[PDB]
């Protein structure tokens, strides 16, 4: 029968007072003969009734994809509330329950260190600006770059890696034309994480 | 020439 | 029924002439009633005969794990030759075939740069020495750290990330006591990759 997957809100969504985070219960392998899915949401065991169902979607492999989306308050998610989706369907011997929440454990504030390009890199067309984000828990994080109030797009960020002290670290690499670096421009690594002051910090880097 | 790693042979061209 | 999983050599074994690279055909869910597995091995379509079957291992879920191991040459693997394992078993209406090889694509030399701790990290009990490895293809690589002829084991390395030019980069971070850094000690980043001169480079790093 059907199979259920429950997805956390996006980290940036949980971290910006302006954006709207949501938990998302996806149900795949729903048949044509019985497309009807019942959803029951619970929040720390207490049933809630404000979830909304997405448009049903044909998958063209004989199955529908049925999605229920529940909105969550920033505080609630961050405070570690547990969210439960109970899916019932006539092709299930018994209702399927899944549960998600933020990772448990003392949250820890990341230290953000920007690192200039190596001397040896200085005879290349482009150079690498590095943002070391270390010592954060949990691993939910968002990293970005800007310069002179404008967004800087040409970067890549590693996935969080578990460190020897049980916190995480990552690196983010911004690539710029050598000229832009030598000419004294300031570039910034911006980091959003729950344990930062105002869920946000910025570190700058320049020749 | 040859390269070594912690005393162990890596490669030689 | 039985299932087959085929694994490449360890990057390091393909890269160190003094090691022995091998591909490994692992067959799981072998029934008690028909434990006999046949292995046929092919290198670029041509059957080779020098594989050895590892000792049978009983699995606590009432099935057997059977493994055949094929040794290979450093250059054959690095030349991108294709290795095929073929598994026949009575509980298997048709022989299962699996193929692996090195990722196809022009190999590119990694560029290796070391980066001293931020002046802002200098307040802490421990400091991060960073080794950035970029512009490498394929993604098969070894990164290690050392000082004074001895391995430094207190590091972590990121998984390889595909960069927008089609190559890969990673970072490796070694964590040392601040004092050890102040004490003038020289630290080295060792990288092994097929497209380096002699498959090896080393970059060093010290307080200035
Ligand atoms: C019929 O087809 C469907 C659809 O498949 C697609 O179409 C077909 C025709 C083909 O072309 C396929 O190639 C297409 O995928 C099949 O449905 C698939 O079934 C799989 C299970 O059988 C299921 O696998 C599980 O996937 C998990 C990851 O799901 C992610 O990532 C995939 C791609 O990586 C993506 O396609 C999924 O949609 C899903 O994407 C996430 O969606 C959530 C919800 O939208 C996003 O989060 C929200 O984002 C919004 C803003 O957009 C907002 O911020 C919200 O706040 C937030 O909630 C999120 O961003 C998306 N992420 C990504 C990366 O895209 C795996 O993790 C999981 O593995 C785990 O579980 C297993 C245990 O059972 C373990 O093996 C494993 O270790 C893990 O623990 C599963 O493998 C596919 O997701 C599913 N695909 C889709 C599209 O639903 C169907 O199976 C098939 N049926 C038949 C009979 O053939
Ligand atoms: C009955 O039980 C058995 C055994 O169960 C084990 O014991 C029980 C008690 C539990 O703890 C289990 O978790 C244990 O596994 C079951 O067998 C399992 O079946 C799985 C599926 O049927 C299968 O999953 C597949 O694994 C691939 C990765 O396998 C790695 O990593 C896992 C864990 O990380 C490890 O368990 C495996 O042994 C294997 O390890 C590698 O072995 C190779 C070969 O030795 C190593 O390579 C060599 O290394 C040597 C030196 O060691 C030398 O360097 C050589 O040069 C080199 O060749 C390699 O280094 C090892 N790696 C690691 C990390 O250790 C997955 O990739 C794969 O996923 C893929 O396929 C899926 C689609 O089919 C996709 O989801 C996915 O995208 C991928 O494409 C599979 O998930 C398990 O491997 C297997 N376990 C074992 C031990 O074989 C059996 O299923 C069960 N039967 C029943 C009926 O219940």
């Amino acid at each position: 029968g059907p199979s259920v997957f429950l997805f956390p809100p996006k980290p940036k969504d949980t971290l910006e007072a302006s954006r709207t985070p949501e938990v998302t219960c996806v149900v795949v392998d729903v048949s044509h003969e019985d497309p009807e899915v019942k959803f029951n949401w619970y929040v720390d065991g207490v049933e809630v009734h404000n979830a909304k169902t997405k448009p049903r979607e044909e998958q063209y492999n004989s199955t529908y994809r049925v999605v229920s989306v529940l909105t969550v308050l920033h505080q609630d998610w961050l405070n570690g509330k547990e969210y439960k989706c109970k899916v019932s369907n006539k092709a299930l011997p018994a209702p399927i329950e899944k549960t998600i929440s933020k990772a448990k454990g003392q949250p820890r504030e990341p230290q953000v260190y920007t690192l200039p390009p190596s001397r040896e890199e200085m005879t290349k067309n482009q150079v690498s600006l590095t943002c070391l984000v270390k010592g954060f828990y949990p691993s939910d994080i968002a990293v970005e770059w800007e310069s002179n109030g404008q967004p800087e797009n040409n970067y890549k960020t590693t996935p969080p890696v578990l460190d020897s002290d049980g916190s995480f670290f990552l690196f983010s690499k911004l690539t710029v034309d050598k000229s832009r670096w030598q000419q004294g421009n300031v570039f910034s690594c911006s980091v959003m994480h729950e344990a930062l002051h105002n869920a946000y910090t910025q570190k700058s880097l320049s020749l | 020439d040859c390269a070594w790693h912690l005393g162990e042979l890596v490669w030689c061209t």
